[PDB]
RNA sequence: CUCCGAACGGUAAGAGCCUAGCAUGUAGA
């Protein structure tokens, strides 16, 4: 039951840090 | 020098030290004096090649191992 | 091991097969009938 | 008996499947 | 350095002696020489490439030849000490104490020559790449090898060989390198050649065969239950004589 | 034996069904309710839930009874038969193959129930620490400059040579001498058509990277091992073919890119000349690594993880792969790390960890041990034995004396699951381990 | 039972 | 430096002719 729950939030953590993660890594590109 | 094993199925599982270019004759002697049986009634044989008390042992060419069907005249 | 026990038996087999042949047509069976 | 039975590895008194026996007169 | 190691060998040749010697009669006889397995299969035997103290015994290198006077009898030469047969393959390996150091010694050659080459003109020269030719750390063969191209644009070969354990159902000794990236791992034509002569040669080891005669009056290779019965009665002599099995002779009925 | 209990379970059965609610003499049943309890045992043995219908209530009692004491026979027998595994005492023919078949079913039952419970529980990964893991190995890649995976496009010359090596390494581990089956000859024939139509099975395989995001049914074999098993599994033969070729390619590409550092590198090298030689001349080349005056001290730290396997985050393995390698590619490659699962009778369950069988294995396990080391042993340790990408160290050198005197660590190795760490560390620095 | 079997094994 | 072992795993099976050391001691008319 609250496996799908934990799932659900690994999967919106994982594409938070990727947006975020490319965010900082285009800035990071930009500044050099 | 030469070890022969006087075998049998009746007990007699005797292993004699022989000389190399000796006779028969002693041959005899020694399986009498490790087997317990008169000299001249003792008898060799493979498969009817029934070896003589003249002719040598080197003249079979015996070799360490060699073993012989014992018999009793 | 257990080939040789399997020969074993194949041989026999064949020698009970040849005593059979040997002795279904033998002189006593086969050739003693034919005098009758 | 031919043989020197010293430059063998460590030991062969019979590997014919039946080594019941154990001495050599060390002690 | 392990000598539990070579004991284990040792007990792990006499253990495959045992049916090796015990398949044909279950006896386990006496002395039963182990040149019944040591000739290689190019003669007929085996081949059994053996590391433990397998003693030749001195009576049992006897062959004679009746060709002008009559039976000259002979034997090899076994007069200094015991036979030797495998004596140790550690000796003719170049381990890889030996292998590190000439490969440190031959590939700063190698790379001299190549300049050399590159300065001089001169291409990948067989003749001179003759003496540095032996193993290096991969084959050097693989260097001037056909598949040079080819075998150049595939990197990490040693992970697929590890993990060919899961992508096959057979052990497959690949570890130590690749046969074709790393080449070869080992020579033993040498070893042949010190067995075949610690044997007393070849009419020495073939004596106990039963071409002495046949109308083969030379070696002339003709090599065509095939070979359980040509092995058993190519050395049913040395296999089926006296001084092996117990004196229970039996004649046969014809 | 065996036997002598399955015939007192049989006669036991046969006794519950004229006592135990025998629903009184009527013309009672017979040896069917035998026979349904049987098939549900078997049914049973593929651990799926089904069971034995068509019966009263006391019935069905009895027979999950007996099924569990039987179950209990067999697991007994199969631990006796491990226990002789290890020494097996000469152990025959005929029990091997049975003990293998008794410890493979097991290990099915137990692998199921690993999938079941990732699937209703949810054993996740440290979604902190997975996004810490996340932001390390970006960190990794942006300092070390590696680009991603340009996925193979139709337009490349060495890419027939990729080919053709991997059809012949698929040949090479089909058939080695005088060896086929149904199925081999399949593969026999793709590698044909391979040779023959080379553009062809390249455009193929490229639709399959782009298009195929699914897998066919994976067998599973476990090899005739005696301490440690190896189990091999069962691929589909154009799967193994598209496996290959992208594997290859990544494979070059890495190389290419340099996409693994030195450390972490079973590599094109002999095993013990490299580890060995380079492992005990680093010890022996260190700056005074042998030097014990001032109360210094050195420890070696060797161990394996055990759990590159049946535990890592499939969903966390996707981002990387995203993050690392194209999303085509990428997806293919966690798809076919989960596709399926089939026994001899049974049918496990994807979802559960990684499929080594699958070709392009070695590329993900190594890739996961290169992000758990840049987990343990950090940004600038990792930094400094690895050096710049502009000029980077040997398998053990380094730029300077001063990179390694400042870290403890000094040297540093990795297997495919082993590990092998010495570290040098002075006597203030000892104090205070002790005292933490 | 199971676990250390298959840890052992 | 004296501790030395024996049996089985062994002798194909066969049709015609021939020779013999051994064994009961009785019930009953």
């Amino acid at each position: 039951e609250n496996f799908a729950k934990l799932a659900e939030a690994l999967y919106i953590a994982d594409r938070k840090a990727r947006e975020a993660v490319e965010m900082r890594a285009q800035v990071e590109r930009k500044m050099a | 020098m030469i070890e022969v094993v006087c075998n049998d199925r009746l007990g007699k599982k005797v292993r004699v030290k022989c000389n190399t270019d000796d006779t028969i004759g002693d041959l005899k002697k020694l399986i009498a004096a490790q087997t317990g049986t008169r000299w001249n009634k003792i008898v060799l044989k493979k498969w009817y090649t029934i070896f003589k008390d003249h002719v040598s042992l080197g003249d079979y060419e015996i070799h360490d191992g060699m073993n012989l069907e014992l018999y009793y005249q | 091991e257990a080939r040789k026990r399997e020969l074993k038996k194949n041989k026999k087999q064949r020698m009970m097969v040849r005593a059979a042949v040997l002795k279904m047509k033998d002189p006593k069976q086969i050739i003693r009938d034919m005098e009758k | 008996d031919h043989f020197n039975k010293t430059i063998l590895p460590k030991v062969m008194q019979v590997k014919n499947f039946g080594r019941s026996g154990r001495t050599k007169y060390t002690h | 350095n392990t000598q539990e190691l070579l004991d284990l060998l040792v007990k792990c040749e006499n253990k495959i002696q045992t049916r090796i010697k015990i398949g044909l009669n279950s006896k386990m006889p006496s002395r039963f020489p182990p040149v019944v397995f040591y000739t290689p299969k190019e003669l007929g035997g085996l081949g059994m490439l053996s590391m433990g103290h397998v003693l030749i015994p001195q009576s049992d290198l006897r062959w004679s030849k009746q060709t002008d006077v009559g039976i000259t009898h002979f034997r090899s030469g076994m007069s200094h000490e015991e036979d030797q047969l495998i004596p140790n393959l550690y000796r003719y390996i170049q381990p890889w104490e030996s292998e590190f150091i000439d490969s440190q010694r031959v590939w700063a050659e190698y790379a001299l020559k190549r300049q050399e080459a590159i300065a001089q003109n001169r291409r990948l020269t067989l003749e001179d790449l003759e003496d540095s030719w032996d193993r290096g750390i991969p084959r050097i063969n693989t260097l001037f090898q056909k598949d040079r191209h080819t075998l150049a644009y595939d990197k990490g070969w040693r992970v697929r060989t590890d993990f060919k354990q899961y992508q096959v159902l057979k052990q497959n000794p690949f570890w130590w390198t690749h046969q074709r990236h790393d080449g070869k791992l080992w020579n033993l034509n040498n070893y042949r050649t010190d067995m075949i002569q610690a044997l007393g040669g070849v009419e020495g080891i073939l004596e106990h065969t039963l071409f002495k005669g046949t109308y083969f009056p030379t070696w002339e290779g003709l090599f065509w239950q095939i070979p359980n019965r040509r092995f058993t009665l190519w050395w049913s002599p040395t296999i089926n004589r006296a001084n092996v099995y117990v004196g229970f002779q039996v004649q046969l009925d014809l | 034996v065996e036997s002598h209990f399955d015939l007192e379970l049989r006669a036991a059965v046969m006794h519950d069904i004229l006592d135990m609610m025998p629903e009184g003499i009527k013309q009672n049943k017979a040896r069917t309710i035998l026979q349904h309890l049987s098939e549900a045992w078997r049914c049973w043995k593929a651990n799926i839930p089904w069971k034995v219908p068509g019966l009263p209530t006391p019935i069905e009692n009895m027979i999950l009874r007996y099924v569990k004491a039987k179950a209990d026979w067999w697991t007994n027998t199969a631990h006796y038969n491990r226990e002789r595994i290890r020494r097996g005492a000469t152990v025959d023919k005929t029990v091997c193959k049975k003990n293998l078949g008794r410890l493979t079913r097991l290990y099915l039952k137990a692998e199921q129930e690993r999938q079941h419970n990732y699937l209703k529980d949810g054993p996740y990964i440290t979604a902190e620490e997975a996004v810490a893991v996340y932001t390390t190995t970006v960190h990794w890649l942006e300092s070390r400059r590696f680009s991603p995976i340009p996925f193979p496009p139709l337009s490349y010359k060495h890419d027939t040579k990729l080919l053709i090596l991997a059809l012949e390494r698929l040949k090479e581990a089909y058939s080695v001498k005088s060896r086929l089956n149904q199925s081999q000859r399949e593969e026999l024939g793709l590698i044909e058509q391979a040779y023959d139509n080379p553009h062809e099975a390249l455009s193929r395989i490229k639709r399959h990277l782009l298009t195929q995001r699914a897998f066919k049914e994976v067998g599973i074999e476990f090899m005739d091992l005696y301490s440690h098993l190896v189990p091999v599994y069962d691929v589909e033969p154009l799967e193994k073919i598209t496996d290959a070729y992208l594997d290859q390619y990544l494979w070059y590409e890495a190389d290419k890119r340099r996409l693994f550092p030195p450390w972490i590198k079973p590599a094109d090298t002999e095993p013990p000349p490299l580890l060995v030689y380079k492992w005990c001349q680093g010890i022996n080349n260190l700056q005074d690594v042998w030097e014990t005056s001032e109360g210094e001290c050195n420890v070696m730290l060797e161990s394996r993880f055990e759990k590159m396997y049946e535990k890592i985050d499939l969903t966390l393995l996707n981002r990387l792969l995203r993050l690392i390698v194209d999303h085509n590619i990428a997806d293919y490659m966690t798809a076919k790390n989960n596709v399926v699962i089939n026994y001899k009778d049974m049918n496990h369950t994807n979802s559960y960890g990684i499929i080594r069988g699958l070709q392009f294995a070695s590329f993900i396990v190594q890739y996961y041990g290169l992000v758990m080391d840049l987990l343990v042993l950090g940004l600038h340790r990792a930094s400094e034995m690895a050096g710049p990408p502009q000029m980077p160290n040997d398998f053990l050198s380094f730029q300077d004396i001063a990179t390694e005197a400042a870290h403890p660590i000094r040297l540093f190795c990795r297997y495919i699951d082993r590990i092998h760490i010495f570290f040098r560390f002075t006597a203030d620095e000892a104090r205070d381990l002790i005292q933490r | 039972e199971f676990h250390k079997k298959f840890m052992e094994k």
